[PDB]
RNA sequence: GGCGCGUUAACAAAGCGGUUAUGUAGCGGAUUGCAAAUCCGUCUAGUCCGGUUCGACUCCGGAACGCGCCUCCA
RNA sequence: GUAAAAUGCUAAU
RNA sequence: CCGAGGGUAGGGCCCGUGACUGGGGCGAAGUCGUAACAAGGUAGCUGUACCGGAAGGUGCGGCUGGAU
RNA sequence: AGCGCCGGCCAACUCCGUGCCAGCAGCCGCGGUAAUACGGAGGGCGCGAGCGUUACCCGGAUUCACUGGGCGUAAAGGGC
RNA sequence: GCUAGUUGGUGGGGUAAUGGCCCACCAAGGCGACGACGGGUAGCCGGUCUGAGAGGAUGGCCGGCCACAGGGGCACUGAG
RNA sequence: CGAUCAACGGAUAAAAGUUACCCCGGGGAUAACAGGCUGAUCUCCCCCGAGCGUCCACAGCGGCGGGGAGGUUUGGCACCUCGAUGUCGGCUCGUCGCAUCCUGGGGCUGAAGAAGGUCCCAAGGGUUGGGCUGUUCGCCCAUUAAAGCGGCACGCGAGCUG
RNA sequence: CCUAAGGUAGCGAAAUUCCUUGUCGGGUAAGUUCCGACCUGCACGAAAAGCGUAACGACCGGAGCGCUGUCUCGGCGAGGG
RNA sequence: GCAGUGAACAGGCUCUGGCGACUGUUUACCAAAAACACAGCUCUCUGCGAACUCGUAAGAGGAGGUAUAGGGAGCGACGCU
RNA sequence: AAGUCUGGGCUAAGUGGUAAAGGAUGUGGCGCCGCGAAGACAGCCAGGAGGUGGCUUAGAAGCAGCCAUCCUUUAAAGAG
RNA sequence: GAGCUAGCCCUGGCCAGGGUGAAGCUGGGGUGAGACCCAGUGGAGGCCCGAACCGGUGGGGGAUGCAAACCCCUCGGAUGA
């Protein structure tokens, strides 16, 4: 459950490390969003020289939440953290690692080479 | 264009007094071949030196073809000779510079009603009852630039609206007049340059009765003619040299 | 918008119902190696429109532009 | 000890 | 226990950069004056102080690297 | 067989072109209508499968001086 | 101006082996204008370049020594 | 005879201001809010067809003029209310109008397609979250099918805020 | 030309600036407020003092961190009514 | 043991502007402030039966003080002016 | 409360029962021309041409803008 | 009418506890003597925290009130004007 002012950690290596979600992507007025939505967001924190910086709005696509995700067979997940993948806007993550484990509802939502990247799918 | 009026704006270059003087050597002689030309002249601006020259004379040639003849003048012409300022019989080589403008439009600015948006609204500050319940604010907005215009001066929204289009107007004005004047100022750049004794267009060597026009390469030896007036051959040769140019592909 | 003041020549600025204002400049001369300073001379006028008057820069009315002040209780 | 009217001058062996 | 390192918080030094600002060097011409070099037309220079568009001026005290 | 160079330092010069332009330049300086200093040419000088340039170190620099310098007025005696 | 394992002691631990190398404790000492501490830079020497020498510059190849093996830490094995 | 007693039937021989520290008597005889009437201003819609649009008045436009509608604005008037009709914005709760922002249906197009332009029908539903400012308004950020415009005492303070 | 004489230092879009949300810079995804500048100061200015100033303030601005039912956006529970 | 000031009583912090130096004071009962006061600075009056204040006066205060003092005024630590 | 009273006519819009410029083969009634068996008007069927363009324009060459709008078999055919 | 409130006059009373640690003094160092440095002692202050006591900052409640100014939370002063 993220929603605009909600900070994310990046669990990539862009050189982001907090993003600040300023709209979720998911419709004309989509309250939340949840392991697979993309956002809009300030990069608040940044490690210096990577690929984008303190400033930059970016896209991203959530990978993990504190709220947990309920499944269509009754079981659920949750993480210590709201991480999401910086991407561009062809959906592509604009890293080249992922830190973390990732929600397998990435994948069912075209995001493969993220799934991919990542080094544990749950 | 070639057709137009022209100004000639004749500066003194390098040279100090011997410059100014120069410079009104140049500008007796665009006086005279005018006459030569059916023009009328009529100087805007005259800054004598107390030796008589100018350090800066501007002034028009008024008829048809005017910048159509005196804009092949618009350079750095250099002279060489024993100044009436130099004691030890030296030969110093100074420049004055000319600058050859086609008469301008003093047209006249006026709003396009269409193109400008009126907001009216509550204004700020005091009024009780009054500026509670009252548009007496307006802000004009010139809806291509974007640029607005707000007052509450009054209490009237119509006198507001009015002073509101007057300043409106007069910063559209001052823009529009600031863009023609930085038009001009690259231009007369482009034809003037720092005035230094290089970017020379023409030399006059008075040892030498010389005046050589280094764009073409024409060399005459009336250089008094030259000097009071009878610069046609000159023209002519740089105007046939410029068809030659236009000799394509 | 209201009220008051103003518009004179190259500029700044006055008086005046009949009349080279003035200062500086500009213009001719002198002086100086030359320029300045200085000296001898000299000079261009009343925003437009309409009235009064024998006669208007001058007076009256309006316009145009400029300046100054005010536009408050809501 | 007293003794000055008065400014300037570019840039080419 | 120590411990790579990671994290949190506060310091230090250095580099680059910054609206704007300070003066500086330079320039075959500009505007203003003419302070200095000749009792440079008020001898100059001086530390300091106050003042002035600008060079500078003036006060106090010093120096001669001052004139006849 | 080529490359550098031929104002002075520094060895090697005349002619045309150019006319403070185009250009040369390590320093002093060349070029503004008779340029050994720019460009070419002829001629010449120097090296040679190299010739020049740029960068940098020591030298020339007794110009950090120990060898081997100075401080009245050239930079330099500390106010005592 | 620097210094808390800091400087010394005692007792231990560890080592092939001395040592605060490590530890417990006792003492309050240790270093510094003969430049401690910090900052910059650098692998060092034989040698090499230059220089009249004295000096200066330098450490490429070759030899000697040290240091490092993607960036760090660690020990096992072992004569090492 | 002495009056610019010129406020010219002339209050004293003799006289200015300020009050948001204010007070009383009155007035909806008279302003400010809101309503009303009106509609110059405002908003919208037409008529004319000069001209633009390479060509072609009318795809899209419309010189000089002309006719209306509406009753959001700014005014005009002073008709109920001054023994009181609480006034901006916000919040909450809406409801209505349609000159329609979107979605649905259309004609024309200078409509190849896609995407638009323009006009017609259509009010069922919908019409986002932020930065600035008390703001309304407006700008900006990020989105959206779209981020409509107006009426309801510029809706709503015996509902809140202040 | 005029004046009794024409605002010096310092400061300045300010508890002062109408135009104004001036312009530039900073901060923000976005800043009519804020901070730093600029200076045509509508309408600063030197004991109705000018410009600074450590410390102090239930004073008034701006920003960040922490934390939160303030809010998205409301739910449940307690007791007095 | 989840948790040891295990209950109760007991600062959220930082950066940066404006104003006022500061502790104080005020519109009992809508304003606590940048307002008032404040040490301190300056101007001025006052030679003592002082000036000034209250009072018709007497008499008082000033002060059982005496210009390093007393009254009045503005400014408001301090710094540079 | 009193005529679904009488006679002639108009309107088809619920106009009546809310408005203008202006627009219209709405409807009825007048005029005043005109063309018609010299066969009209509408439809249909031919012809509707040619020298073929004249200025500006590589074609604008009957069918952009400019210039005037000659003439043949003819029953009539505009260089439109 | 100063039994409210404002100022002053006379005479009494009250201010838990904790914190900071000025001057001075002592000793040591330092010097020609000094200044001054250090440690200890000391206990200053419109000093700090915080009850009583004196206030009344922000918010909530109350609003025919418990009350014609109260209640709750919070907050300022608390050896001093
Ligand atoms: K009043
Ligand atoms: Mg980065
Ligand atoms: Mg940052
Ligand atoms: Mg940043
Ligand atoms: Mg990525
Ligand atoms: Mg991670
Ligand atoms: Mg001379
Ligand atoms: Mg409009
Ligand atoms: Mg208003
Ligand atoms: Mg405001
Ligand atoms: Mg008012
Ligand atoms: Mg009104
Ligand atoms: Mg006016
Ligand atoms: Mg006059
Ligand atoms: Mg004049
Ligand atoms: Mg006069
Ligand atoms: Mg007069
Ligand atoms: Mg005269
Ligand atoms: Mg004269
Ligand atoms: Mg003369
Ligand atoms: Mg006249
Ligand atoms: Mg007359
Ligand atoms: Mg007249
Ligand atoms: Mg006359
Ligand atoms: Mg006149
Ligand atoms: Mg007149
Ligand atoms: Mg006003
Ligand atoms: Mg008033
Ligand atoms: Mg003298
Ligand atoms: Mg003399
Ligand atoms: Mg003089
Ligand atoms: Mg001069
Ligand atoms: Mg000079
Ligand atoms: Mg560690
Ligand atoms: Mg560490
Ligand atoms: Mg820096
Ligand atoms: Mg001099
Ligand atoms: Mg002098
Ligand atoms: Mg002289
Ligand atoms: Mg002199
Ligand atoms: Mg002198
Ligand atoms: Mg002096
Ligand atoms: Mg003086
Ligand atoms: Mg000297
Ligand atoms: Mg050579
Ligand atoms: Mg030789
Ligand atoms: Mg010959
Ligand atoms: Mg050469
Ligand atoms: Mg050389
Ligand atoms: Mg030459
Ligand atoms: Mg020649
Ligand atoms: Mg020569
Ligand atoms: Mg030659
Ligand atoms: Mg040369
Ligand atoms: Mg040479
Ligand atoms: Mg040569
Ligand atoms: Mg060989
Ligand atoms: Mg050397
Ligand atoms: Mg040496
Ligand atoms: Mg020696
Ligand atoms: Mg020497
Ligand atoms: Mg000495
Ligand atoms: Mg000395
Ligand atoms: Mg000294
Ligand atoms: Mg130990
Ligand atoms: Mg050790
Ligand atoms: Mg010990
Ligand atoms: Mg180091
Ligand atoms: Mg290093
Ligand atoms: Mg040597
Ligand atoms: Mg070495
Ligand atoms: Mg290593
Ligand atoms: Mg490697
Ligand atoms: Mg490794
Ligand atoms: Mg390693
Ligand atoms: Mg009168
Ligand atoms: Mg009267
Ligand atoms: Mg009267
Ligand atoms: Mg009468
Ligand atoms: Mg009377
Ligand atoms: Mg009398
Ligand atoms: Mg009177
Ligand atoms: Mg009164
Ligand atoms: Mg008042
Ligand atoms: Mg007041
Ligand atoms: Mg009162
Ligand atoms: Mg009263
Ligand atoms: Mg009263
Ligand atoms: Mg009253
Ligand atoms: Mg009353
Ligand atoms: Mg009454
Ligand atoms: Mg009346
Ligand atoms: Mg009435
Ligand atoms: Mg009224
Ligand atoms: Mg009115
Ligand atoms: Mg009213
Ligand atoms: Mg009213
Ligand atoms: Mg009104
Ligand atoms: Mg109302
Ligand atoms: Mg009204
Ligand atoms: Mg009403
Ligand atoms: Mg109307
Ligand atoms: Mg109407
Ligand atoms: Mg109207
Ligand atoms: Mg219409
Ligand atoms: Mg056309
Ligand atoms: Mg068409
Ligand atoms: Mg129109
Ligand atoms: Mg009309
Ligand atoms: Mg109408
Ligand atoms: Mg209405
Ligand atoms: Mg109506
Ligand atoms: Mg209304
Ligand atoms: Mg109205
Ligand atoms: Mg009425
Ligand atoms: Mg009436
Ligand atoms: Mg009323
Ligand atoms: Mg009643
Ligand atoms: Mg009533
Ligand atoms: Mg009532
Ligand atoms: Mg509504
Ligand atoms: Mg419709
Ligand atoms: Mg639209
Ligand atoms: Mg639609
Ligand atoms: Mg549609
Ligand atoms: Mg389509
Ligand atoms: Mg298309
Ligand atoms: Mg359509
Ligand atoms: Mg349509
Ligand atoms: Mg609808
Ligand atoms: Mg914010
Ligand atoms: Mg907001
Ligand atoms: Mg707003
Ligand atoms: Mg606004
Ligand atoms: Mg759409
Ligand atoms: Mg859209
Ligand atoms: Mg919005
Ligand atoms: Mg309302
Ligand atoms: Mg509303
Ligand atoms: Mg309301
Ligand atoms: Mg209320
Ligand atoms: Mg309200
Ligand atoms: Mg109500
Ligand atoms: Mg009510
Ligand atoms: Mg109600
Ligand atoms: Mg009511
Ligand atoms: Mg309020
Ligand atoms: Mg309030
Ligand atoms: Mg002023
Ligand atoms: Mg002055
Ligand atoms: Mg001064
Ligand atoms: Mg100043
Ligand atoms: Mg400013
Ligand atoms: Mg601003
Ligand atoms: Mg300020
Ligand atoms: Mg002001
Ligand atoms: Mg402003
Ligand atoms: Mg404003
Ligand atoms: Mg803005
Ligand atoms: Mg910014
Ligand atoms: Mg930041
Ligand atoms: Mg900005
Ligand atoms: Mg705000
Ligand atoms: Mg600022
Ligand atoms: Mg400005
Ligand atoms: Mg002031
Ligand atoms: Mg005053
Ligand atoms: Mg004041
Ligand atoms: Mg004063
Ligand atoms: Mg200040
Ligand atoms: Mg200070
Ligand atoms: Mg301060
Ligand atoms: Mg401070
Ligand atoms: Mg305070
Ligand atoms: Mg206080
Ligand atoms: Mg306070
Ligand atoms: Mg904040
Ligand atoms: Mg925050
Ligand atoms: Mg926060
Ligand atoms: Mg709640
Ligand atoms: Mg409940
Ligand atoms: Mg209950
Ligand atoms: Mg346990
Ligand atoms: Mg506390
Ligand atoms: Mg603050
Ligand atoms: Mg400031
Ligand atoms: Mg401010
Ligand atoms: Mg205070
Ligand atoms: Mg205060
Ligand atoms: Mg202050
Ligand atoms: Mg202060
Ligand atoms: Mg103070
Ligand atoms: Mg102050
Ligand atoms: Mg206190
Ligand atoms: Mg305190
Ligand atoms: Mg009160
Ligand atoms: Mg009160
Ligand atoms: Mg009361
Ligand atoms: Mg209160
Ligand atoms: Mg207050
Ligand atoms: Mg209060
Ligand atoms: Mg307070
Ligand atoms: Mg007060
Ligand atoms: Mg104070
Ligand atoms: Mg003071
Ligand atoms: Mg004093
Ligand atoms: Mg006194
Ligand atoms: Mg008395
Ligand atoms: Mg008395
Ligand atoms: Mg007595
Ligand atoms: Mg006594
Ligand atoms: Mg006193
Ligand atoms: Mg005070
Ligand atoms: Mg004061
Ligand atoms: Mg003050
Ligand atoms: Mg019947
Ligand atoms: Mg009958
Ligand atoms: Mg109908
Ligand atoms: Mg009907
Ligand atoms: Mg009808
Ligand atoms: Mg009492
Ligand atoms: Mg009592
Ligand atoms: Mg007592
Ligand atoms: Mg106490
Ligand atoms: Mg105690
Ligand atoms: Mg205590
Ligand atoms: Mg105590
Ligand atoms: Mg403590
Ligand atoms: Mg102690
Ligand atoms: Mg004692
Ligand atoms: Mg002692
Ligand atoms: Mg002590
Ligand atoms: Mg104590
Ligand atoms: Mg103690
Ligand atoms: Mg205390
Ligand atoms: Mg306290
Ligand atoms: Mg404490
Ligand atoms: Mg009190
Ligand atoms: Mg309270
Ligand atoms: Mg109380
Ligand atoms: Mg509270
Ligand atoms: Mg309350
Ligand atoms: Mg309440
Ligand atoms: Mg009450
Ligand atoms: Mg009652
Ligand atoms: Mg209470
Ligand atoms: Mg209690
Ligand atoms: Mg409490
Ligand atoms: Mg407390
Ligand atoms: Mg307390
Ligand atoms: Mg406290
Ligand atoms: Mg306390
Ligand atoms: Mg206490
Ligand atoms: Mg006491």
């Amino acid at each position: 459950m993220i929603q605009p002012q909600t900070y994310l950690e990046v669990a990539d290596n862009t050189g982001a490390r907090k993003i600040m979600c300023i709209r979720v992507l998911k419709g004309s007025n989509a309250k939340y969003a949840t392991v697979g939505d993309v956002i809009v967001a300030s990069v608040k924190e940044a490690i210096p020289r990577g690929a984008v910086k303190e400033g930059d709005v970016v896209k991203a696509v959530v990978v993990r939440t504190k709220k947990e995700i309920k499944r269509p067979d009754g079981s659920a997940i949750r993480f210590d953290d709201n991480a999401a993948v910086i991407i561009n806007n062809q959906l592509e993550p604009r890293g080249t690692r992922v830190f973390g484990p990732v929600a397998r509802e990435l994948r069912e939502k075209g995001f493969m080479k993220i799934v991919s990247l990542a080094p544990e799918v749950l | 264009m070639d057709e137009r009026d022209a100004i000639v704006e004749i500066r003194a270059g390098t040279g100090g007094e011997e410059a100014a003087l120069f410079a009104r050597d140049l500008f007796n002689m665009y006086l005279r071949f005018a006459e030569e030309m059916g023009f009328e002249t009529e100087v805007l601006d005259s800054h004598p030196t107390d030796l008589g020259g100018f350090s800066k004379v501007v002034f028009e040639v008024r008829g048809p073809g005017a910048y159509g003849t005196f804009k092949y003048e618009s350079g750095v012409h250099r002279v060489q000779r024993v100044p009436v300022t130099e004691t030890q019989g030296r030969i110093h080589t100074s420049t004055a510079t000319v600058a050859v403008l086609p008469k301008a439009e003093e047209e006249d600015f006026a709003l396009n009603m269409d193109e400008i948006r009126i907001d009216v609204m509550r204004a700020s500050g005091p009024g009780g009852d009054g500026v509670n319940t009252t548009d007496s604010a307006v802000r004009v907005v010139h809806l291509p630039t974007g640029i607005m215009v707000t007052c509450q001066d009054s209490r009237s929204q119509i006198k507001n609206r009015e002073k509101a289009l007057m300043i409106l107007r007069s910063r559209l004005l001052e823009m529009k007049r600031a863009e023609e004047a930085e038009r001009l100022r690259k231009t007369r750049l482009a034809q003037i340059g720092t005035g230094e004794r290089s970017e020379k267009i023409r030399t006059y060597n008075f040892p030498q009765s010389r005046v050589t026009d280094h764009r073409i390469g024409f060399t005459t030896h009336d250089l008094e003619g030259v000097l009071s007036g009878h610069l046609t051959p000159i023209l002519e040769a740089l105007k046939r040299a410029d068809q030659e140019r236009q000799l394509a592909a």
